[PDB]
């Protein structure tokens, strides 16, 4: 029997040139392709990109290599892709990819009595999108693999996604700690270059960042050295040690904090939302302590000589304790509208 | 299908991929453009920066002319690692990749009267060279340099198939850069002399602009209040030892946190760039509002402040310190005048 | 040499594009696996390193020989010419077999035809990790393993009388975890491809805790408890309390920096996360409570807060340790 | 030139590189030494340790006896890639590299009696197993152990060249060490037994003890100031509450600065390390000294200070605290203690 | 004239033994080497080596490749290379080279007439070097690149430097971060292991290391925060709260500059130069605060009870007004004469 089987296949592969496609001079050969992603990771705000595992499958007809008299379907040692035709595919954002090789090269080929060829492969990818990173980290990023074929364009190759919008699976399954994946889809199209026009797949993801870690790292801090930095306001004005001192180490407080997220979160060079939070709390503790400096200014610089009053030394504090809470809120509302 | 296997086979038949096209009769002539995909990331760290391209060459092989049905064989990389191809390389490339998933990603095709069109995918991560004195308010002009490796210019010559300006394309979307704009490219031809030879190079400058709307809000802002704070130190009461005292160190534990911070984001070079002096300078106006009151209160005669009831002719007390009243003059007037030479020196260039 | 005729008569007609019993009956595989080390469990990455010798036993009829000798012990030289199992690891990030001074692998063939082909192995395989009680955290990562492209009608494995051996386990680099144990599973896994037999080992892992009490539980209770100094200070030292209060809360600051050090950016609150925010919200309110006794008593029972606070703060900080202990180290 | 290659043609007439030398007859006696070139890098955050060493191995082949104008081919890895050799591997190495520039750095030498020696360039990195509870006063016996992987003791063994000291040398300037010394290594030899049967392991232990200067300068010496900084706050007058209020806390918080960098610098181990032992004691210490001051606050009666000029009858004045008076001599005493049994514990083991 | 070309190449590669070096059995082949330095980057403290891209160019007589009746210099394509004997030239302390691959291999084959061939590589190699850094960052590093024969003695190779002081370009054109080149030196020699002696080509760099970022960053401000600490000597004794903070707080400032320094320089874990300055800082800060402890303790300590004098507190802080300034300054005198 497995001789009958040998015979079969060796015929099969003699006389077979790898440099024509299927249906070489007639009509392009359709190329269905399914994608079972593994996982997502290394979702790189600093390279604008992301790293993609995936099972990438690729099927179409070949008559030169249908056969009779086998009632199954003939999964072959991987190496003999390397003497079959392949769809020359390549992902165009794709920056650094490889096939995993152990133990073997993980690839597949196996035949069908009509001749159909799937064609597999395991597939880890780094794949470049640009990312906009103002409203961060209230930002949701769209990034994307573009699948095309390189050398044959669309007279002679035409790509599909094998099972509609069930071509891409595991998406649902994919645990990614700073995002949820909000929507995948599919697209498929014509991409014109110089060279001429060539077949499209595109698979979209859209990635929506998770807040809570931020919540805790960033905006708490914020806010609760922010509300210390009032307290000022309801200490004696007499108390200078005690108010300046509490000032001071507020905003030597806004600065540690602001350091440490300088090293932790990603080094993203321009003014996004965590910025200009960051910024408008700095600000704010700075101002509380500026409040003090006017008011021990008022009490003693202005005193013997003899909108709050601006006179009154106990007026000032009591404007301050309105409307530095006051302001704060009203600094969060437009924040949080804005980004939200 | 046969007239085209038949032209396959006869097309290597007695061919010598070993020898340049023309040799020892004419020049080879490469006709070049690139079209960028994305102009990946830039880093001032290694000073270096990664692009992605479609690297396409066309020349003349008389030795591949075919006949028949087809004009043009769009044939594979297969092919073309059996015909003589130019050995185009980055002078300033490093690592560079010529990716090859899930193929090799390169096209190959002839025309009947042996003109080649050759193109391939390539991310070519490229040295270039950074002047960071200005930093952050420096501008850059990264370049790509290619050429031959082993043929000079009496055997390979480059030219770019169009206008050079319009040989370098780059996408629409294809600017990943974070911290710079791209502000285009500049296109040109040159020639190279090396202990070999002479060799023909294809140049195109890249050139980028720092944005600096990050510094400011993350560094020039935080030492600007910071300053400020100590300058406001000048009008507390000169009897708040404790206070103006506390207010002294911890801005400058302040300006030391922002320091050090700010350093962490600065490619780690020798020169001082225009941050560093922003910071010292700033430093030294916090270092100096300590000494300030340091002076001040050497002269606090009475250790108790105004009671808030009595006068004071003109028991008694202390009066204002003629070094805080011209301090809160000289410090605020003197960083200003800092600011205005800074920025005009920087921001003009 | 005889041998030499024997291994040239074996490759005679041999088709390693073929599996062995290729329309007759699946190929039975059995597997064997001694872990060398389990490299850092990297939480950032959410994968771990183990380095093995991967050992494979499978009959192939082709490779039945009649000779007095009984074994062919050859070197890595014939794997690449006989059928090999397309065996590869599903949950590997990243592995490599090994390939100094030579390629680490083994082929040794019996006249019946059973087939030992064992290689080296270093694989960083995904584990997602669930650290929501984190530092008290225990995990189980996996390391999954079948065939990429026959299904279980055509290759099935099964794990043999030993699965799994370790060596030295103190000498693996688990720096912060201990191996407990480890399980071995064998399941099927359906995709679009076909049902693939999928073999599972499963290493428990728990993450020490002495780094952790003496870096961050211990200083941060201490900095709850001097905040606690404040309330036994007169309240007319207002320099000495509000200064006492506010840089508790300055070391409190600093001291939070170092809970999320080498973690994941997750969203969920871990056991460390609560600890010190709970720890900074005590330091809060002590600074929080001398402002309002300030103010009412001075810059205007109330009057009282301090003994109040004497008792309040030390039993709620008490009653939040007996909470949070028991609850993540009996309560899981 | 054609009677040297007719010998090299002969060589490998009717051999099988699949067969051990030997086969059938005896057992394959490879002998081994090893030149260190560099003992590179210990990296604790790895577990390893790089080497860069010359592996030579040497054997005997009667299948590649000749005759010739020479006695010994001096040969390349174009020839071995073709003959048997060992199939060595290091038992605890991780990724290696066999280095290729600008060829394979190789070298096959056959004698006329079918000799071989076969050297290679190698940068071996080894697993070190690394116990870092007594760090940074911890040594460790980095290993290389290294053996046939396919075939057992009953078909290929293992011998040094010479005598084991003596055939696992150390070139003069070799060490690349920065933070441990390299004081001896011991060469021994065995058998390990697997699932597969027995095969001889040779072992060589390079001996690493790590320098502690460094840490002394910027972890205990920082720490050992601090705390002593802390314990000077008792000789402060009781009246000067904000004065040790601020040096208690500021204390406090100079020791989670410099207990948190300490930590940033150590592998990630999740034990305490002896370090993080001796940070521990002195936070407790600094804890309370802070501790001590709301005792003696506590028990203050007035809130001003001695005037300078009144005698004080044994107004007012507060007496020196009896706590005040017990600790000047409590904490320096047990800090002191403290010191010398962790220092004894450690240094001296 | 082309076909003229192929059969002279085909006569010149027909019986080619490539593993026969040139005059086998006879006289050692003279290898000359030139480079040109494209650049060198990543000169790494912490991993004690740098990053080389160099043209490697060999020079070398093989008469088996003579031909004639063609006046000119024939270069071929690269992959004749590997037709070819080539020397088994490779770099002792190099960690991880490679030769650029994009978009060939960039390598160089050019025949002459007489048989000589010229062999290009540009190679990127991380050679190692071990840095002396107790001097650091006024240190002076002295980094090489070895060159030598593996398999080959000296009886069957030499190498020279082609061109003598020549041989080697483009140092003059390197621009480091850091350093500063300041000469360069060829040096021929033999190196003998127990398997023979081999020629050798070294490739010598001496690298000056530029302070001027550290004065600003790292000196800078350990001596204003020491001399901040001075003011404590000009507040009154009894100002305990103002001299304290003063005193705390600079040695809280000393500790921040120190375990910062200590994360973005290199990580070099034994002492340097630069360690012992910021803990020569670190004592002056500690020795001042404790000055002022020791004036509370004269004054209120022993006060009741009833070089200077030891018994007056402002005597104690006028000789420390001179004598931290004075010492201080001898320690910079000290230091600066013995590292530089
Ligand atoms: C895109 O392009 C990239 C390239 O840019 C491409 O990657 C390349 O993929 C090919 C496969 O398609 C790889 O080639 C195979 O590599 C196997 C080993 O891979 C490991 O080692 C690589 C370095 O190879 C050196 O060392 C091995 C031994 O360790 C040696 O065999 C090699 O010749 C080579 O040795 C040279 O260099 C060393 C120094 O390095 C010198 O010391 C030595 O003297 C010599 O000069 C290494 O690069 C690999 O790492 C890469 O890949 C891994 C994944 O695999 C990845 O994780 C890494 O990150 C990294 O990317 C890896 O460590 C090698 O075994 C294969 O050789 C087999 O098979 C080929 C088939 O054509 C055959 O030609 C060989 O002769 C050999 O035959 C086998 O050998 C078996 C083992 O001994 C044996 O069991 C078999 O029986 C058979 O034995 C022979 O059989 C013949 C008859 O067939 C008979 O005549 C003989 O006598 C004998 O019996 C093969 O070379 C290549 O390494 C990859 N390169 C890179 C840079 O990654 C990628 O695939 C492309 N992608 C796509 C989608 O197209
Ligand atoms: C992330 O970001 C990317 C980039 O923005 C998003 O990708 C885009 O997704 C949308 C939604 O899926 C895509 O729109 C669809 O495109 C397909 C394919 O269009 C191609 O093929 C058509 C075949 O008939 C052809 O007509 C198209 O030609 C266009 O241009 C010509 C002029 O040149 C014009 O005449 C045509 O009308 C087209 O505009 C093109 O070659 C298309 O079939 C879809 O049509 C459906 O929806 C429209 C809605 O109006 C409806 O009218 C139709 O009847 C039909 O129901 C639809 O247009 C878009 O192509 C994608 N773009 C890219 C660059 O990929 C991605 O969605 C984002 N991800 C997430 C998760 O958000
Ligand atoms: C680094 C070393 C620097 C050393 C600088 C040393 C500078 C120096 O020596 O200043 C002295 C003086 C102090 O002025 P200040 O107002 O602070 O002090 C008053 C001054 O001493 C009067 O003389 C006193 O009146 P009297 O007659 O005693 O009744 C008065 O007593 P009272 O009314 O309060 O009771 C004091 O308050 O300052 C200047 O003249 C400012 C010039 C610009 C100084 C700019 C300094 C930056
Ligand atoms: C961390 C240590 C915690 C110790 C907690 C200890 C808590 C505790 O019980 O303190 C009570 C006492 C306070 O001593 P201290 O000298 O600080 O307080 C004096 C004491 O209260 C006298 O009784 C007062 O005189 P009188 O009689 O009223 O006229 C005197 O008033 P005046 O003369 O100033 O007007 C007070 O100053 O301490 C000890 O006896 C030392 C015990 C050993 C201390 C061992 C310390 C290591
Ligand atoms: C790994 O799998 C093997 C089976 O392949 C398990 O061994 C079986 O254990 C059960 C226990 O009830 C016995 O009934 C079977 O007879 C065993 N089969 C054997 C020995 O072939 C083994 O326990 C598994 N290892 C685990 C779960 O750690
Ligand atoms: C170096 C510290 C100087 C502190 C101020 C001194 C003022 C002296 C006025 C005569
Ligand atoms: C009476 C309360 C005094 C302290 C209040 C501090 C927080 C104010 C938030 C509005
Ligand atoms: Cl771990
Ligand atoms: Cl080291």
């Amino acid at each position: 029997n497995m001789s009958f089987v040998k015979e079969t296949v060796d015929k099969l592969l003699k006389g077979y040139d790898i440099r024509l496609r299927p249906d070489f001079g007639g009509p392009p050969v359709c190329v269905g392709m399914n994608i079972d992603i593994a996982s997502i990771d290394m979702v790189s705000e600093v390279n604008m990109d992301y790293t993609l595992t995936m099972y990438f499958q690729q099927y179409w007809r070949d008559k030169r290599l249908a056969y009779s008299g086998i009632p199954l379907n003939l999964t072959l040692d991987n190496r003999v892709a390397d003497q079959l035709w392949v769809p020359d595919t390549y992902f165009l954002n794709d920056k650094k990819s490889f096939v995993h090789g152990v133990t073997v090269k993980n690839r597949m080929i196996r035949l069908h009595p009509d001749g159909t060829v799937l064609y597999g492969l395991r597939i880890t990818t780094t794949a470049a999108c640009m990312m906009d990173l103002r409203r961060y980290p209230l930002d949701e990023q769209n990034c994307t693999l573009e699948i095309e074929s390189y050398g044959y364009t669309t007279d002679d190759i035409e790509f599909y996604w094998r099972g509609g919008d069930k071509a891409v699976t595991g998406v649902e399954r994919i645990e990614l700690p700073q995002f949820s994946i909000v929507e995948h889809r599919l697209v498929s199209r014509n991409v014109v270059f110089a060279t001429g026009a060539y077949p499209r797949l595109s698979l979209s993801f859209r990635l929506k960042r998770n807040i809570g870690y931020f919540i805790l790292q960033t905006y708490m801090p914020s806010i609760l050295i922010t509300i210390l930095s009032w307290v000022s306001f309801w200490i004696n004005y007499d108390a200078s040690a005690a108010r300046v001192a509490l000032g001071i180490t507020t905003v030597l407080t806004m600065t540690t904090i602001n350091t440490h997220l300088r090293e932790t979160l990603p080094k993203i060079p321009y003014v996004k939302a965590i910025d200009m939070y960051l910024m408008g709390c700095f600000v704010f503790v700075f101002l509380a302590l500026l409040e003090y400096a006017f008011v021990n200014y008022i009490f003693f610089g202005r005193g013997p000589q003899r909108i709050p009053d601006l006179t009154d030394v106990n007026a000032i504090d009591r404007w301050s304790r309105i409307v530095f809470p006051f302001t704060f809120s009203l600094f969060n509302l437009v924040y949080w509208l804005y980004y939200v | 299908t046969t007239v085209f296997t038949r032209i396959l086979d006869r097309l290597l038949d007695g061919y010598d991929n070993r020898l340049r096209p023309g040799l020892g009769e004419r020049v080879t002539e490469v006709k070049t453009d690139i079209f960028v995909t994305s102009f990946g990331p830039v880093s001032d760290h290694d000073m270096e920066y990664t692009i992605d391209v479609f690297f396409r060459q066309s020349w003349k092989d008389e030795r591949l002319k075919f006949k028949g049905p087809m004009t043009v064989l769009r044939l594979n990389n297969l092919m073309a690692s059996k015909i003589w191809t130019p050995d185009t390389f980055f002078h300033n490339g490093k690592k560079s990749v010529a990716h090859n998933m899930t193929m090799p990603n390169k096209l190959l095709r002839i025309t009947e009267d042996g003109t080649l069109l050759y193109t391939m995918r390539l991310t070519v991560r490229a040295e270039c060279p950074m002047h960071l004195e200005d930093f952050p308010m420096d501008a850059h002009a990264c370049p790509l340099k290619f050429g031959s490796y082993a043929y000079t210019r009496a055997e390979v010559v480059y030219e770019w198939t169009r206008e050079p300006a319009r040989s370098v394309v780059v996408a629409e979307d294809g600017s990943r850069l974070n911290q710079y704009d791209l502000l285009g490219q500049t296109v040109d031809s040159g020639i190279v002399q090396s202990s070999t030879g002479e060799y023909v190079v294809m140049t195109t400058h890249f050139h980028l602009k720092r944005k600096i709307g990050y510094f400011v809000i993350q560094t020039y802002l935080p030492c600007i209040m910071t300053v400020i704070l100590s300058q406001v130190s000048f009008w507390l009461n000169r009897e708040s030892v404790p206070a103006r005292t506390v207010f002294g160190v911890t801005t400058v534990l302040t300006m030391t946190t922002l320091s050090i911070s700010a350093r962490n984001s600065l490619p780690k070079v020798a020169y001082a760039t225009a941050m560093d002096w922003f910071i010292a300078v700033c430093y030294a106006f916090v270092f100096s509002a300590l000494i300030e009151f340091a002076t001040v209160n050497y002269f606090t005669k009475r250790g108790y402040a105004w009671d808030g009831k009595s006068v004071v002719p003109e028991k008694t007390f202390n009066s204002v310190s003629k070094i805080d009243r011209l301090s809160r003059i000289a410090f605020p007037l003197l960083f200003g005048i800092f600011n205005l030479v800074y920025w005009a020196t920087y921001l003009n260039r | 040499g005889d041998v030499t005729v024997i291994l040239n008569n074996l490759l005679e007609g041999y088709d390693n594009k073929l599996r062995p019993d290729i329309g007759v009956k699946p190929t039975l595989i059995h597997t064997d696996m001694y872990v060398n080390s389990i490299g850092p469990v990297n939480a950032i990455n959410m994968e771990y390193t183990i380095d093995i010798f991967f050992a494979q036993t499978w009959y192939d009829r082709r490779l039945k020989f009649n000779s007095t000798i009984k074994v062919l012990r050859l070197n890595s030289n014939m794997v690449g010419k006989i059928w090999i199992p397309d065996t590869f690891f599903r949950n590997s990030k990243k592995a490599d077999a090994h390939w100094i001074t030579t390629p680490n692998r083994m082929l040794r063939i019996w006249n019946d035809g059973r087939v030992l082909y064992t290689l080296r192995l270093t694989i960083d395989a995904e584990c997602q990790l669930q650290l929501h009680n984190f530092p008290m955290d225990e995990h189980s990562c996996p390391l999954e393993f079948s065939s990429y492209g026959y299904p279980r009608e055509e290759i099935v494995y099964q794990w043999k009388r030993s699965s799994v051996e370790v060596g030295d386990t103190r000498s693996w680099r688990l720096y912060q975890f201990s191996f407990v144990g480890l399980r071995n599973t064998t399941e099927v896994v359906k995709t679009t491809s076909g049902d693939y037999v999928v073999m599972s080992v499963y290493f428990d892992l728990s993450r020490r805790m002495g780094y952790f009490t003496i870096q961050t539980y211990i200083p941060c209770t201490l900095i709850v408890v001097l905040s606690w100094v404040s309330f036994w200070i007169n309240k007319d030292a207002v320099p000495a309390r509000t200064s006492l209060g506010i840089t508790t809360v300055l070391t409190m600051t600093t001291l939070s920096t170092i809970a999320r050090k080498s973690l994941p950016k997750v969203s969920y609150v871990t056991a460390m996360d609560l600890f010190v925010s709970v720890c900074f919200i005590f330091v809060f309110s002590a600074l929080v409570e001398y402002g309002t006794l300030h103010y009412f008593v001075s810059n205007r029972r109330i009057a009282k807060m301090d003994s109040y606070a004497r008792i309040f703060f030390p039993t709620a900080f008490c009653l939040f340790n007996l909470v949070y202990w028991v609850s993540y180290l009996y309560l899981g």
